[PDB]
């Protein structure tokens, strides 16, 4: 809790460091029952690394082929070549049942900490449980534990907050501009003057709606202006 | 100390936190006898039952109309039911007087009298209408899995979920009304018509609901 | 201690495990009055194994006469004996049989006893487990017996409810449904024929006509909730 978001402030009661990352910030004050509290940071561990594994996707997708714009990217006739115009039920049926089950453990893990962490098909090998929403074993093979758990963790953390800043940047850039992340900064490199935040707000890029196989969806934006 | 419908604002003193969904809603003081806030008690009960099942029955046929399966919309289902069907209309209403006058007799002066009801009177059924509480009556007949019985604090809970999601079809009935008194068509709708366009329809596109513009 | 239904879940308090098969779902409660467990019991036995029952029936059928479809093998039957004399016979037995379960439910040892001939009886039993004539040939424990049998009959029930629903979105029996899964299983299920959607419902059509003949009427066979389809 050592050098705080903000020089002239101070932490909250139930800010003093126990966790990681905290630099005493909660201005709306929603950390103040640790139940809420628990659940927020589990939350805020989920929207973590699935923002790093978001930002790491729409760049790597965006290095390695960048003739696939990644907003687009969810449609089946822009799918990769064995999945090429695949049924999109199914595929949401595979994903559907594969992660409630996933998800249904993990909260589970958090209502009861500790009876989850067992494989529940071959009694013999369970994962054990530092903390809540740090399994590792299974889930941390190479063994980066065991050593500066706190250190770490601050270090996931933080790349993880900073990495939903950097998603919800891209998603952004991606309604304002129509690029990519990377195709956005070779295009700022272009014209850093008249190619950037000025001028693009008010424009979305997303259409009104999509048709994949037969459905309409939504497909809203983050703010108005130009459909 | 607990929820209040307006908050800051104590609650009166004839609003304890005994009665499901006490939230100290009584800016008219009507409940302030508790004689009479036991009749109003059954009477929120029995409004909200009845907006729960004619909630219910207005949503189902709504959906069997919305998906192109024949059914009326609720504005219309009357006629549809008593011209499809050969059914005398006053025939229907004055049968529906005589059960629901029963009933409602029956609920009345076991409202007037608890204990009454219960002496075998009726046709020899005692424990199956001799009632728990104010609006509750249980038994083997209003209440077969006996969810009022076992757990207690199940019960309270049920209580609150019931009497809650009472309110709330009770002012989504009301909504119906006024919907149709506005745009005419039926609830589902007026759904879909927001789905499509949440912006630029809505009731203050109406030229009904706001009259300035 | 006992397997759950939700390995880290506390169990209601009613719900100790003493019944075979108490995995400790009751969330809604049902069971937490001591009278209408019983009943509630001898009901999930009764369906179970009616349900077991229709299924293996369902299945042979599908199997052994695959041109008949189960849901419509009400009126492609066309017995000699008549479509009254069937429902009489049925009816009078079935009352019989279920009079006489209803008795065991609601005075427990009060009919054991053979009506027409004297000299049978049932032993003193549990309520749902007659045994005697009914039950020879255990091949093992009893408890073990009753665990399986609930939880096939509760496998059972499900399995004709997707029987019922995968007769009517599809019109094929249930293993000409699996063989059209195995066939195409990402472009078959419920998830690629139906999509709800803010702005859009797809229903799947059910292939079950609004009503059959059967002999100079006109029975009404719906597709179940149809419109509460997604
Ligand atoms: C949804 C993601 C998410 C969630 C659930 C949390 C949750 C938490 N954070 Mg973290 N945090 C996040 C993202 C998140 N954070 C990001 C992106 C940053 C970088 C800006 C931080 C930076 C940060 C610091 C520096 C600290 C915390 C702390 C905390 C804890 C106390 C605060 C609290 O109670 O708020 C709970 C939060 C919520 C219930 C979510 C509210 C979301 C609102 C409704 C919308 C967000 C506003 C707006 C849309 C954001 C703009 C997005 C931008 C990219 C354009 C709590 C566990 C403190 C801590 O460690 O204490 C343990 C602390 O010191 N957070
Ligand atoms: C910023 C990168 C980053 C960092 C530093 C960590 C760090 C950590 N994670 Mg996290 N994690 C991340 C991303 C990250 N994670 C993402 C994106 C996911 C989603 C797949 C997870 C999912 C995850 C789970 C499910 C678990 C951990 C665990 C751990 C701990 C041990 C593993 C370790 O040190 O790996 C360090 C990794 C690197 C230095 C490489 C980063 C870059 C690569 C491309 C440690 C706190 C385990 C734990 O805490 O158990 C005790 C555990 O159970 N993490
Ligand atoms: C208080 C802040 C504020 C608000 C409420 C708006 C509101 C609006 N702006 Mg403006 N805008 C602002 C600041 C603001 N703008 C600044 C600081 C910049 C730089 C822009 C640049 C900008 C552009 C370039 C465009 C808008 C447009 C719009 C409209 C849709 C977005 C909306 C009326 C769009 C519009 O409708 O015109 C549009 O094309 N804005
Ligand atoms: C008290 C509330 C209430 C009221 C007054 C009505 C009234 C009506 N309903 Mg609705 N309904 C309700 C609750 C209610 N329903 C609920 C909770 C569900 C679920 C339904 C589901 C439903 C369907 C699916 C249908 C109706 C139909 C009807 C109509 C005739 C019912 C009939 O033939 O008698 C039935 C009498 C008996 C079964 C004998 C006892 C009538 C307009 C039918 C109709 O044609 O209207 C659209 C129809 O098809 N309702
Ligand atoms: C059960 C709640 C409920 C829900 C989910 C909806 C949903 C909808 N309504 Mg309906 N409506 C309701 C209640 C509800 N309404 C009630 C109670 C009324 C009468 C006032 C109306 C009157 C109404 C009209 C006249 C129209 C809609 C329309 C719509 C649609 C667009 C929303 C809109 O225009 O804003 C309407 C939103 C509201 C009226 C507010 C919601 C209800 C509030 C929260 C209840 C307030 C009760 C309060 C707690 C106690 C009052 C006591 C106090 C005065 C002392 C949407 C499908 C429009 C439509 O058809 O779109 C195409 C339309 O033209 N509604
Ligand atoms: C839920 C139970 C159930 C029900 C309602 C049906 C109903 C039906 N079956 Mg299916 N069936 C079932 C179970 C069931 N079956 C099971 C468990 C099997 C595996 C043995 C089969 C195997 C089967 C085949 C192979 C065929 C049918 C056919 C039929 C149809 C005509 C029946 C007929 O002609 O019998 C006529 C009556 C008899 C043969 C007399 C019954 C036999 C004796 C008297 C035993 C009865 C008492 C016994 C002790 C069982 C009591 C326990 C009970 C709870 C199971 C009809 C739709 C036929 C069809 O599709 O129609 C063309 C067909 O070909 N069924
Ligand atoms: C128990 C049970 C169940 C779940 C069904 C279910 C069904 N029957 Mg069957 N049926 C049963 C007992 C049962 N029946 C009995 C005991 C008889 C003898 C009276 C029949 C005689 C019968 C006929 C004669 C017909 C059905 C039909 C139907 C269907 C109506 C929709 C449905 C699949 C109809 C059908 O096949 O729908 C397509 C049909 O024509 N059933
Ligand atoms: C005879 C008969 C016939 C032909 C119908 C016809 C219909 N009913 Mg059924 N129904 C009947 C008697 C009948 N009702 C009785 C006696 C009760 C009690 C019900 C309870 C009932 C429910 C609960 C529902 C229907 C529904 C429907 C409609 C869609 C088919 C379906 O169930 O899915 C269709 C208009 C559905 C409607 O669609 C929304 C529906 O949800 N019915
Ligand atoms: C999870 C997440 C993103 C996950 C992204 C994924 C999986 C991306 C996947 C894809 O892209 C690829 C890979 C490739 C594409 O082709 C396909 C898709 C599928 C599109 C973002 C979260 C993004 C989350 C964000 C931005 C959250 C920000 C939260 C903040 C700022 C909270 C602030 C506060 O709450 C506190 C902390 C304290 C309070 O007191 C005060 C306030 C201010 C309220
Ligand atoms: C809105 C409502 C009551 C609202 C009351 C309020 C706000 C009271 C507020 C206050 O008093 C308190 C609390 C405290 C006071 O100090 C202050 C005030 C402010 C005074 C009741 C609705 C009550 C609504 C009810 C009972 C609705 C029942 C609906 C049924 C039966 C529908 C049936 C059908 O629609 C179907 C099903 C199919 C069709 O085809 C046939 C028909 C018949 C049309």
């Amino acid at each position: 809790d050592r050098k705080l978001w903000a020089p002239g402030v101070v932490a909250p009661e139930y800010l003093k460091g126990d966790l990681a990352g905290d630099y005493g910030w909660d201005p709306l004050g929603l950390g103040a029952d640790p139940t809420a509290l628990k659940w927020y940071r589990q939350s805020e561990l989920q929207h973590a690394r699935w923002a790093m594994l978001g930002v790491a996707g729409v760049l790597v997708q965006e290095i390695v082929k960048p003739d696939v714009y990644f907003y687009e990217a969810g449609l089946p006739q822009n799918l990769p070549e064995p999945f090429t115009n695949i049924n999109m039920g199914g595929l949401l049926a595979w994903e559907f049942i594969l992660m409630h089950w996933v998800e249904v453990r993990r909260w589970q893990d958090y209502k009861n900490f500790g009876s989850v962490n067992e494989d529940p098909i071959f009694k013999g090998n369970k994962v054990p449980n530092p903390e809540m929403g740090y399994p590792g074993g299974i889930f941390d093979p190479f063994g980066f534990s065991k050593g500066n758990l706190k250190e770490l963790q601050t270090k996931e953390i933080k790349n993880g907050r900073l990495a939903m800043i950097a998603y919800m940047a891209f998603i952004l850039q991606a309604q304002a501009t129509g690029k990519g992340p990377l195709a956005a900064l070779s295009a700022h490199l272009s014209n850093p003057f008249g190619n950037n935040i000025l001028k693009n707000i008010g424009t979305c890029t997303v259409p009104h709606s999509v048709d994949v196989q037969g459905l309409t969806i939504p497909l809203t934006c983050l703010w108005p202006g130009s459909q | 100390v607990r929820p209040v419908w307006f908050p800051g604002n104590p609650p009166p003193a004839h609003l304890d936190g005994s009665l499901a969904g006490d939230y100290g809603f009584d800016p008219l003081f009507l409940g302030q006898e508790p004689q009479t806030l036991k009749w109003y008690v059954q009477a929120e009960l029995v409004h909200g039952r009845f907006a729960m099942l004619g909630a219910a029955g207005i949503i189902l046929t709504s959906i069997g109309a919305k998906v192109g399966l024949g059914f009326p919309e609720w504005y219309d289902a009357g006629k549809v039911v008593v011209e499809k069907n050969n059914i005398d209309f006053p025939t229907l209403m004055v049968i529906q007087f005589y059960l629901m006058g029963w009933a409602e007799t029956k609920r009345w002066y076991d409202f007037k009298n608890p204990g009454s009801q219960a002496d075998g009177s009726f046709l020899g059924f005692t424990e199956e209408f001799k009632g728990l509480e104010n609006g509750y009556p249980g038994g083997r007949f209003f209440d077969p899995m006996g969810l009022s019985r076992g757990d207690a604090a199940k019960y309270q809970e049920y209580k609150q979920k019931e009497v809650k999601n009472g309110r709330l079809a009770m002012i989504a009935c009301l909504g119906f009304a006024a919907q149709y008194a506005a745009t005419g068509k039926g609830p589902l709708d007026n759904l879909a018509d927001h789905l499509a366009d949440p912006n630029h329809v809505n009731f203050a596109t109406n030229g009904v609901s706001i009259p300035i513009a | 201690s006992r397997p759950l239904w939700l390995p880290g879940s506390t169990p209601p308090a009613h719900l100790k495990g003493d019944l075979p098969g108490d995995f400790g779902f009751d969330p809604l409660g049902l069971g937490a009055n001591a009278e209408s467990l019983k009943w509630f019991k001898e009901s999930e036995l009764v369906h179970s194994r009616w349900a077991m029952a229709a299924v293996a029936g369902i299945l042979v059928q599908e199997i052994v006469r695959p041109d008949v479809f189960w849901y419509n093998a009400g009126k492609e039957v066309e017995s000699p004996l008549g479509p009254l004399g069937l429902l009489a016979v049925e009816f009078f037995l079935m009352h019989w049989v279920e009079v006489r379960r209803w008795q065991d439910l609601r005075k427990p040892g009060s009919v054991d006893q053979d009506p027409i001939f004297s000299q049978y009886k049932l032993p003193p039993h549990e309520v749902g487990y007659p045994g005697g004539v009914f039950a020879p040939f255990i091949p093992g424990d009893l408890a073990e017996l009753k665990v399986k049998e609930i939880k096939n009959g509760r496998l059972a029930m499900l399995a004709f409810v997707g029987f019922v629903m995968a007769a009517q979105v599809t019109g094929k029996g249930p293993i000409a449904a699996l063989q059209e899964h195995l066939a195409d299983p990402w472009g078959t299920t419920i998830f690629s024929k139906a999509a709800v959607v803010p702005g859009q419902a797809v229903a799947p059509p059910c292939k079950i006509p609004a009503s059959v003949s059967y002999k100079g009427i006109e029975i009404p066979t719906p597709c179940f909730l149809q419109g509460l389809w997604p």
